[PDB]
Parts: C-alpha cells; sequence; structure tokens
RNA sequence: CUCAAAGGAGACUGCCAGUGAUAAACUGGAGGAAGGUGGGGAUGACGUCAAGUCAUCAUGGCCCUUACGACCAGGGCUACACACGUGCUACAAUGGCGCAUACAAAGAGAAGCGACCUCGCGAGAGCAAGCGGACCUCAUAAAGUGCGUCGUAGUCCGGAUUGGAGUCUGCAACUCGACUCCAUGAAGUCGGAAUCGCUAGUAAUCGUGGAUCAGAAUGCCACGGUGAAUACGUUCCCGGGCCUU
C-alpha cells in the first residue's frame, strides 16, 4: 500500500509437528476453509513421503522446498521508454512462499487418484528434481539468466 | 493451591467457565473428556497450550462448561479462561502468559452485513455499461 | 393440481347450461368465458364457444378432452414466427 | 403471589414504573423479589428512502421494547388493593398475573 | 447378465447396474433387489442364474424399454393430436410448464440460431 | 392511489366481513373428510355463488394515508415513503434511527 | 447532498418524541392512524391559533393531546368554550375519551414551526421574500438564540427559473448531535405554485 | 458462575526513552481486555449533473367531462428468430452416496406459530397441548468427524427437460403457483477477446432467520460456523487533494 503500515500476523503451528513452515503449508492447500480436511490430506501425504523416504517427514519437506525454492525472479520495471523484466532477489520468505504455491499448484494440476497421493507423488519428485515446479524453478531461473543484462535498474 | 479458583474465557460467541484445582491431569469438559468433547487436533492443543507453557500440565485437574459458537471458539474460549484461572491461582504466571499472548481477549467479531452490499464487504459485480 | 378430496372445479352457471343443453336438442354453441371449468364427461358431442380474451372460439367436446379445462382450447396469444 | 409484567419504550421510564411499584409494594407489608430485566426486544425495519429507483438507498430504523418483571410474594390486603390505583405514566404497559 | 431384452454391466453392483433398464431408476431398482432377497452391493458377475431369472419377473412386473417408450410416445401423440395448448407447445418445440421463453429455454429450444439479415 | 381504487378496497372489507362466517362454514363442510360426496358439491356449488369480494384473498394492503399498493408495512400501517416522513417528524412511538 | 432529518436524529439524544404511548402490533397501526386524524383535524381547526407542537399520550383507554401555541387565550375561547369543543371532536375522532391541555409558547419567534408558518402567510400574501426571511433571522437572533437558518425554494417572486435561496447567523452545527436544533418546514401556496421554506433554530449544546 | 439489563470504571500519546525548531509531532517500550481515530455503524460541507421522481403525496399551468371519469367478466403485464446486465447450480474424489455422531447466532408468532400421537414412501392429513412468549412453537443448523462404498467414467458427476400420479393455499392453479413421488437423465469435462470483488474474522465456503405475503425467492435485509493468501513498493492504469506554470 501507499502508507506502509501493515504488520505481520501470527501463525499457528501445526498440529502434529508445531512447525509454522508446515503451517503455511497447509493453510496454501487449504480451500473454502476447511483447514481440517486440508491438514488431514497434508499428513496423509508425510506419512507416504516419510515411508518411501529414510528421512523424517519434516526433513523430506526441507529437502523438497530446499530443490523448489527460487534466488533470482524477474519483475517489470517501467521507465522513460519501454519496461524491461528486471531480474531481482527474492528474499526468503518468498522464496518459501513461492515453493510452496508452485508445489500445491503441480499437484493440484496431477492426475492421480487422490490429492494426498498427488502431493506424495509431487513431493517426491521435488525430492528427485523432477516433474513441474521444479520446472517452473528452472523457467524462472531462465528468465533471470536471460534478463541478467538489466540487473541494475 | 487447596481451593477452587474460576476462569471466564470468551471468543466469537462462545463463553467458557473454567474450574481448576489441585489434581493428575483429567479434563472434563460438558461432561465429556477432552478427546471426547474436541475431534480437533488444533483444538486440542489450544486447549492444552497454557499448561504445557506452564509446566503444570499434570497438576491440576479441569472442570469447564461452554456454550455458543463453535469448535475453533470454544477451544479459543477455553484456552482465555484456563488462563485466567492459572493468574487466579499464581499471580507470576501473568507475565509468561502475556508473552504468549494468551492473557489477549481476541475481540475479532463476524462483521455485520451492509445494504448495498453482497457480505459485509464483497460488492455486487461492477459493470461500465 | 386440484386436490382429489376436493373433486373437479365447474361453474355453476355452465353447469346449468350443459344441463339445459344435454336433455334438449339443442345444438347451437354454447358461450361462456369460464375457462376454468372442467370438462365433464356429460357435454361430449355439443360445441362450447370458450372466450380467449377478445372472442369465443368453438371447441367440439370428444371423450379424449374429459378432465381438461376449457381454456387448454382456446388459446390466448397470436404468434406467426420473428420476420416469417 | 403476583406477577407484574412491565413493557416500555423507554427504559427511564420503565425505571421509574418499577421503582414506584417496588416502593408502594414494600411500604405495605408485603416483600417483592426482583425487579428483573427482562431480555429486551429489538424490532427492525428497512425503508427505502426515495421515491422511485436507487435501490441501494436505505433507512434502517429500530423499536426498542424493554421488559421488567416484578414478584410479589404473600401479598396482603392492604398491598393488593394499593396497586391498580397507582395510575402509572403513558407509555408504560402493565399486566397483572395471579400466579 | 441380459435383463429385459438389453445387457446389463457385469463389473458394477447390482442396484446401479439394474438402473441401466430404461424405466427403472434407483427406487425401482432398490424395490426389485429386495423382492429378490439380494444384497444391493454385489456384483452381477458373481450371480448365478438361478437369480438372474428371480430378477427378470421382477423387472417384468414393471413396464420397461419398449413398453414404457410405446406410453410416452402414445401420451405425447394425444396431447399433439388433441391440440390443447401442451399439445401446441409440443408441436413447436417450446417449453411446456409455463417457463420464460424471452431468455433461456434453450433445452427445448436447441442451440441458438442467430437471425439472417 | 385514485378514489376508485380506495372504494374498491373498502368495499371489499366490508363484503368480506359480511360474508365471513357464510363462507367458514361451507369451507369446512367443504374440507371435512367424514362429509358425503354430494354436500360437498353443493357446498363447492354454493361457495362460487357468493361474490368475489367477499373473499379475504382480494383485500390488497394499503398505505392509510396514500394509498400506495406498494411498500407496504403492517406494523405501521403506512407505505415506506410515509413511515419515513413520520418517524423523522417524531410521531411513531420508540422508532429511532437504528445502528449496531 | 442530502441532509439528514435534524429533529430524527435527535430523536433519542436531546430531543423528545411528539407521540408517547405503547401499543403491540394488533393496535399500533390503529393508533398511527388516530392520530394521524386527530392532529389533521386540529391543524385544520386552530390554523389562526398559531399552534407549534401537538404531543399525543395514551394513559389507558383514553386519549391525552397536548397543544403548544402561542395564542392560548384563541385557542380556548371563552371560559373554555372552544377548548371543550375540540375536547367533544378529538373524543368523537379517538373513539375514547379525551383530555386537552394548552401549553404556552413564549417567544414564537424562537419555535422553528411558528417561523415557518408566519413566513408562508407573508409570502401568501405576496410579501417579498428576501424581507420575510431577513426580518425572522433578526427577530431569532436578537430574542437570543445561539444561531438560526432559514431557507426557500421555488419560484421566488413568480420567477420562471425556481431556485434556493437561504440565510444564516450566528452558528448552526448540524453535525454536533448534543446540539438543541428545532427544525421544521412549511408550504406556501402562491398563483405561481409551492413555494417550501426550512427553518433551523439553535439554542445552545446540551 | 454463564447470562439478562440498568447504573458506573476504563484509552487520554496518560507514562518512559530517543528524534525533532526548547514546538507540533513521529519512532519504539512499559502497564492493560483494548494503543494511538481499538473494530463496525450512524453522521454526507458550499455546490454539480435543467440528474431521478407530476405514477407515493402535494402543487402552477394545460387538457377530458353520457368520457382520458365509473362498474364487470375474460385476456395481457409470464409472448420469443435474437442481444445485454445481475444471479443460482454445476462440470466432480479437498467429491457423490449410505449409516452414525457433535458445536451457533439472530428473529417471528393470534383469521398466528402450531407440539405430542396416529395415518401416508413423501409433499401432507386427522385429532389436539402450549404460547401474545428468557417458559410454548417455528426448529433437526450445515459445513464438520467416524465407518463403508464409488475408482476417473459424461460416471453412483451434473439435474435441465418431459410423461404419469399427487398435496396445499385459494371462489378459481389452462393461459400462469409452490411442493411431493415414480420414471426420464440435456448441456456441461473449468470457459476467446475482455472483465469484477476483496487488505482479516475480510475473501472463500456452510447453513439459519425476517419483511412483502392466502399461496408464491436462486432477489433483498439480517445472523452465526469454518476460515485463508498477499501487500517489495508508487514507475504505470483510474479517480481525487494541495502548490506552481
Ligand atoms: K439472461
Ligand atoms: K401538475
Ligand atoms: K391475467
Ligand atoms: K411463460
Ligand atoms: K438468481
Ligand atoms: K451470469
Ligand atoms: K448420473
Ligand atoms: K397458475
Ligand atoms: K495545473
Ligand atoms: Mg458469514
Ligand atoms: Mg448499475
Ligand atoms: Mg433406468
Ligand atoms: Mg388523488
Ligand atoms: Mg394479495
Ligand atoms: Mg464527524
Ligand atoms: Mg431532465
Ligand atoms: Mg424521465
Ligand atoms: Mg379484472
Ligand atoms: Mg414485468
Ligand atoms: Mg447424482
Ligand atoms: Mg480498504
Ligand atoms: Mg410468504
Ligand atoms: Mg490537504
Amino acid at each position: 500500500p501507499r502508507r506502509r503500515v501493515i504488520g505481520q500476523r501470527k501463525i499457528l503451528p501445526d498440529p502434529k509437528f508445531g512447525s509454522e513452515l508446515l503451517a503455511k503449508f497447509v493453510n496454501i492447500l487449504m480451500v473454502d476453509g476447511k483447514k481440517s480436511t486440508a491438514e488431514s490430506i497434508v499428513y496423509s501425504a508425510l506419512e507416504t513421503l516419510a515411508q518411501r523416504s529414510g528421512k523424517s517427514e519434516l526433513e523430506a519437506f526441507e529437502v523438497a522446498l530446499e530443490n523448489v525454492r527460487p534466488t533470482v525472479e524477474v519483475k517489470s520495471r517501467r521507465v522513460g521508454g519501454s519496461t524491461y523484466q528486471v531480474p531481482v532477489e527474492v528474499r526468503p520468505v518468498r522464496r518459501n512462499a513461492l515453493a510452496m504455491r508452485w508445489i500445491v499448484e503441480a499437484a493440484r494440476k496431477r492426475g492421480d487418484k487422490s490429492m494426498a497421493l498427488r502431493l506424495a507423488n509431487e513431493l517426491s519428485d521435488a525430492a528427485e528434481n523432477k516433474g513441474t515446479a521444479v520446472k517452473k524453478r528452472e523457467d524462472v531461473h531462465r528468465m533471470a539468466e536471460a534478463n541478467k543484462a538489466f540487473a541494475h535498474y | 493451591a487447596e481451593n477452587q479458583y474460576y476462569g471466564t474465557g470468551r471468543r466469537k460467541s462462545s463463553a467458557a467457565r473454567v474450574f481448576i484445582k489441585p489434581g493428575n491431569g483429567k479434563i472434563v469438559i460438558n461432561q465429556r473428556s477432552l478427546e471426547q468433547y474436541f475431534g480437533r487436533e488444533t483444538a486440542r492443543m489450544v486447549v492444552r497450550q497454557p499448561l504445557e507453557l506452564v509446566d503444570m500440565v499434570e497438576k491440576l485437574d479441569l472442570y469447564i462448561t461452554v456454550k455458543g459458537g463453535g469448535i475453533s471458539g470454544q477451544a479459543g474460549a477455553i484456552r482465555h479462561g484456563i488462563t485466567r484461572a492459572l493468574m487466579e491461582y499464581d499471580e507470576s504466571l501473568r507475565s509468561e502468559l502475556r508473552k504468549a499472548g494468551f492473557v489477549t481477549r481476541d475481540a475479532r467479531q463476524v462483521e455485520r452485513k451492509k445494504v448495498g452490499l453482497r457480505k459485509a464487504r464483497r460488492r455486487p459485480q461492477f459493470s461500465k455499461r | 393440481p386440484r386436490s382429489l378430496k376436493k373433486g373437479p372445479f365447474i361453474d355453476l352457471h355452465l353447469l346449468k347450461k350443459v344441463e339445459k343443453a344435454v336433455e334438449s336438442g339443442d345444438k347451437k354453441p354454447l358461450r361462456t368465458w369460464s375457462r376454468r371449468s372442467t370438462i365433464f364427461p356429460n357435454m361430449i358431442g355439443l360445441t362450447i364457444a370458450v372466450h380467449n380474451g377478445r372472442q369465443h372460439v368453438p371447441v367440439f367436446v370428444t371423450d379424449e378432452m374429459v378432465g381438461h379445462k376449457l381454456g387448454e382450447f382456446a388459446p390466448t396469444r397470436t404468434y406467426r414466427g420473428h420476420a416469417a | 403471589r403476583i406477577r407484574i409484567r412491565l413493557k416500555a419504550f423507554d427504559h427511564r421510564l420503565i425505571d421509574q414504573a418499577t421503582a414506584e411499584i417496588v416502593e408502594t409494594a414494600k411500604r405495605t407489608g408485603a416483600q417483592v423479589r426482583g425487579p428483573i430485566p427482562l431480555p429486551t426486544r429489538k424490532e427492525r425495519f428497512t425503508v427505502l428512502i426515495s421515491p422511485h429507483v436507487n435501490k441501494d438507498a436505505r433507512d434502517q430504523y429500530e423499536i426498542r421494547t424493554h421488559l421488567r418483571l416484578v414478584d410479589i410474594v404473600e401479598p396482603t390486603e392492604k398491598t393488593v388493593d394499593a396497586l391498580m390505583r397507582l395510575d402509572l405514566a403513558a407509555g408504560v404497559d402493565v399486566q397483572i398475573s395471579l400466579g | 447378465a441380459r435383463i429385459a431384452g438389453i445387457n446389463i454391466p457385469d463389473h458394477k453392483h447390482a442396484v446401479i447396474a439394474l438402473t441401466s433398464i430404461y424405466g427403472v431408476g434407483k427406487t425401482r431398482s432398490k424395490a426389485i433387489l429386495a423382492a429378490a432377497g439380494i444384497a444391493e452391493d454385489v456384483k452381477i458377475s458373481e450371480l448365478s442364474e438361478g437369480q438372474i431369472d428371480t430378477l427378470r419377473d421382477e423387472v417384468a412386473k414393471f413396464v420397461v424399454e419398449g413398453d414404457l417408450r410405446r406410453e410416452i410416445s402414445m401420451s405425447i401423440k394425444r396431447l399433439m393430436d388433441l391440440g390443447c395448448y401442451r399439445g401446441l407447445r409440443h408441436r413447436r418445440g417450446l417449453p411446456v410448464r409455463g417457463q420464460r421463453t424471452k431468455t433461456n429455454a434453450r433445452t427445448r429450444k436447441g442451440p441458438r440460431k442467430p437471425i439472417k439479415k | 392511489a385514485k378514489q376508485s381504487m380506495k372504494a374498491r378496497e373498502v368495499k371489499r372489507v366490508a363484503l368480506a366481513d359480511k360474508y365471513f362466517a357464510k363462507r367458514a362454514e361451507l369451507k369446512a363442510i367443504i374440507s371435512d373428510v367424514n362429509a358425503s360426496d354430494e354436500d360437498r358439491w353443493n357446498a363447492v356449488l354454493k361457495l362460487q355463488t357468493l361474490p368475489r369480494d367477499s373473499s379475504p384473498s382480494r383485500q390488497r394492503n394499503r398505505c392509510r394515508q396514500t394509498g400506495r399498493p406498494h411498500g407496504f408495512l403492517r406494523k405501521f400501517g403506512l407505505s415506506r415513503i410515509k413511515v419515513r416522513e413520520a418517524a423523522m417528524r417524531g410521531e411513531i412511538p420508540g422508532l429511532k434511527k437504528a445502528s449496531w | 447532498g442530502q441532509k439528514v432529518h435534524p429533529n430524527g436524529i435527535r430523536l433519542g439524544i436531546v430531543k423528545p418524541w411528539n407521540s408517547t404511548w405503547f401499543a403491540n402490533t394488533k393496535e399500533f397501526a390503529d393508533n398511527l392512524d388516530s392520530d394521524f386524524k386527530v392532529r389533521q383535524y386540529l391543524t385544520k381547526e386552530l390554523a389562526k391559533a398559531s399552534v407549534s407542537r401537538i404531543v399525543i399520550e395514551r394513559p389507558a383507554k383514553s386519549i391525552r393531546v397536548t397543544i403548544h401555541t402561542a395564542r392560548p387565550g384563541i385557542v380556548i375561547g371563552k371560559k373554555g368554550e372552544d377548548v371543550e369543543k375540540l375536547r367533544k371532536v378529538v373524543a368523537d375522532i379517538a373513539g375514547v375519551p379525551a383530555q386537552i391541555n394548552i401549553a404556552e409558547v413564549r417567544k414564537p419567534e424562537l419555535d422553528a414551526k411558528l417561523v415557518a408558518d408566519s413566513i408562508t402567510s407573508q409570502l401568501e400574501r405576496r410579501v417579498m421574500f428576501r424581507r420575510a426571511m431577513k426580518r425572522a433571522v433578526q427577530n431569532a437572533m436578537r430574542l437570543g438564540a445561539k444561531g438560526i437558518k432559514v431557507e426557500v425554494s421555488g419560484r421566488l417572486g413568480g420567477a420562471e427559473i425556481a431556485r434556493t435561496e437561504w440565510y444564516r447567523e450566528g452558528r448552526v452545527p448540524l453535525h454536533t448531535l448534543r446540539a438543541d436544533i428545532d427544525y421544521n418546514t412549511s408550504e406556501a401556496h402562491t398563483t405561481y405554485g409551492v413555494i417550501g421554506v426550512k427553518v433551523w433554530i439553535f439554542k445552545g449544546e446540551i
């Protein structure tokens, strides 16, 4: 906004693990305010991921987030003349938000049976650097690299 | 730690009366167990939070009656009432409870519907022509 | 439709008219404005001129018309298509 | 025991009526329970304020009906007859029940 | 897997499979299964012929398939050749149950027909 | 509203009041489950003989000061416009602008 | 834009109601209609009596009408003859026993309804509208109002194009709810049509 | 004790620190339920658009007066090659269906709300308590949770359309009512150019009530339940405020 008067809102940690990171992931996945449904989906997918891999749910989730998190994005900047796509560094909070949003969108786009299964498959693919939201991170990085010459506007 | 201590909690349209006394850790809400009444893990955590913070979970017995609102509102009202009961029991926990943010009464209520709007703020779809 | 426990509806004036017409050999059309009357199994054979709003159209009552209202056979709106 | 039910559009008027009722009931020997403030009724109305169209331009009004209950337990003979002749102020509705 | 002159699916529950008959919905299928004494959640693939033959006569108790189609066609034809208001609506393809025609009515009218010049 | 339109309403109210019971007992006879099959027919035929204006369903609530047939309010007996005018003038007891 | 009614917005704060009775829904509309008829008859009858306010009460199965007037002698008549006649007619209209009380409006120049009616009578007598409004404002200010505003709208002086003209002195703080604002309107029916008059009078904050 | 409703207290940059022109004020901290206009509403300046309303009402002028006035029955305002606006329901598995089982607020009621019991698959019917109401009735909240099934199919999605049979209101459901049962089972598999709302208990989603009203809401007004995402910033689009040219 113009006035710069927006603070921050505290978020309760998730029940099973007490991680605000996972609580934010549940919030992103939630639709129509059905938080219990979102939590059940997330927990089922996390248990499937944990039994697929050798790490805990939090460790596997962190691996997937590390593989999907972007570092530099492109934003439009209009100056005297034409608008340029300037590459800008992404702050850590936005890195996490983008990683979660891309993962959720990719899982929703997948075509498996259940949403929990789709989320588990997407998380495993992210941990192995395959599939969507990983291609999305790659596309964002490619655009930033192509527009690197404009990193002074 | 010899007599009953009382607390009132409120959240949304929920009001909760909390009676606390020394005990072993049994919680009754509306003549039911905590797990019987609150099937939501979030609600269970909200109810348990002050006790976990003060490390007195198994030193007390909880007798709680609630009315109004829904699951989350009743859980929050119970948490507020438990915080007030603990403050009545011992007055040295006020600082830590306020630091955790449990002393504050959450005043967020449902915004009224208004003329010309579909809801509190959602306006009907606009068209120039 | 009308409840069974109340029986089919019929206007009293039309009932009197059909009673006076059936016993006699009167084959003249029975002019009426009562489109709400149910067709009863007692006036099959004679013609009833039902009002449609601006005139009386004659319907020849047959057996298959029993149970219908008189207005069902007197359309009220004139339509011939757009640009036809 | 007798029940006094007081209705009013003005809570100050209803408070005056209840105060005088309890005074004239306690003076005449019989004791009084209350007065009890029953839940206020809020009737609401919404009207269009333009003579023509302008559907979103409205006035919202309300009428508040305040309600009071008075208990007279063990009413004496001089208590009973000291009630209807009090002639409370206008705008207060009084209902008497023999409970 | 052959009832009332048609073939019913074999991989579905009996209650769902029976509705494939024209004139049999969920309620009639449930009633027929109850009369036959067969569970609703059993696939007709694992049903012995001694149960299909007891389903067949129960189905025949009702009016289904060609008989029902003939009856419906006859009633509509009776309306049309009586020439009542409903018959005229059926003739012209307009809605017969007093729905609006200024807009909508697309189910009865088909897709939109743009005006020519 | 027009003077004739107001007179129509007063006439309808008068007719309904006059024929109140003579309609009620006929309707009771018609709706009687244990009634015969010919007294029901006679009652049905007789109900049509009464003037149509005697049925209470023919009445249309109108503003008692203007005759407006739309925007009526039963609590005050007036249309919305007249209710607003009286409320602002302070002539409706206990009624004020509401806000919550 | 449009402004809220100054009396209506203050009806529960600093201003009293003009009707004080209780009723259920069964008789609310009937009471409102009878009050309207009573006020109509009284206003028509006491046209020259300088009537500013008619308060109606219904204590129990009876009607009490208080008439605030600047000419109580004209209202009452000789040994109460006129007020007795009005009591009879009011009882006949309301269908209940009637009791008429007379209230004195001292300083009619500080009463909004009376000022508006005076301006309206002058306009119907074809007095200059500017002179009428200036006189009203000056009289109220001299009598000691904290403020007054007068507004006249219509075909002033028979002009073909209608317009609105207003004068104000002192302070008239219409946005202050606790301000004692007496507001009233009147209409003049001249040969060129209807002219509307509105009068606000400020009497200090409560 | 919750609560009902009357009377009071409380929040005032009041206190502390820093910055600031020894100012106004700003930034942060303490205490507190609430911190800087605490949240929401009411409240709409001088004026603008000869903006809307002579069909709420009133009113100048004009016009009709065995008619442009008055009464009645039937019809129409519900038409239908088409075009637009505002909504509702969907296209499904974060779901449909079946069984079981929790947790609201607000409101209305006397030609009214109508319980219990019996009958009917059902809409309802018969009989008949209680309530002018914190007492009785409307009136089971639903989403939610547990178990089972469906297994990606135009389907156990969707429920338009039509046939048959009924119920209730009402003199009277043909034109032209609402609701119920059986059958029927359309388009639709996420929507071009373009375009709308929303900054927090908001959006989204889920039910509930009321006015109008004999009957007739997907509209309107109101009430709770669950409950987000995001705001780096003011270069750009729209509207506006102040100074200057
Ligand atoms: K349309
Ligand atoms: K005129
Ligand atoms: K019609
Ligand atoms: K139609
Ligand atoms: K709609
Ligand atoms: K639309
Ligand atoms: K289907
Ligand atoms: K109809
Ligand atoms: K400029
Ligand atoms: Mg809501
Ligand atoms: Mg518009
Ligand atoms: Mg079938
Ligand atoms: Mg007139
Ligand atoms: Mg009507
Ligand atoms: Mg202000
Ligand atoms: Mg114009
Ligand atoms: Mg116009
Ligand atoms: Mg007519
Ligand atoms: Mg229309
Ligand atoms: Mg279905
Ligand atoms: Mg905003
Ligand atoms: Mg209704
Ligand atoms: Mg400024």
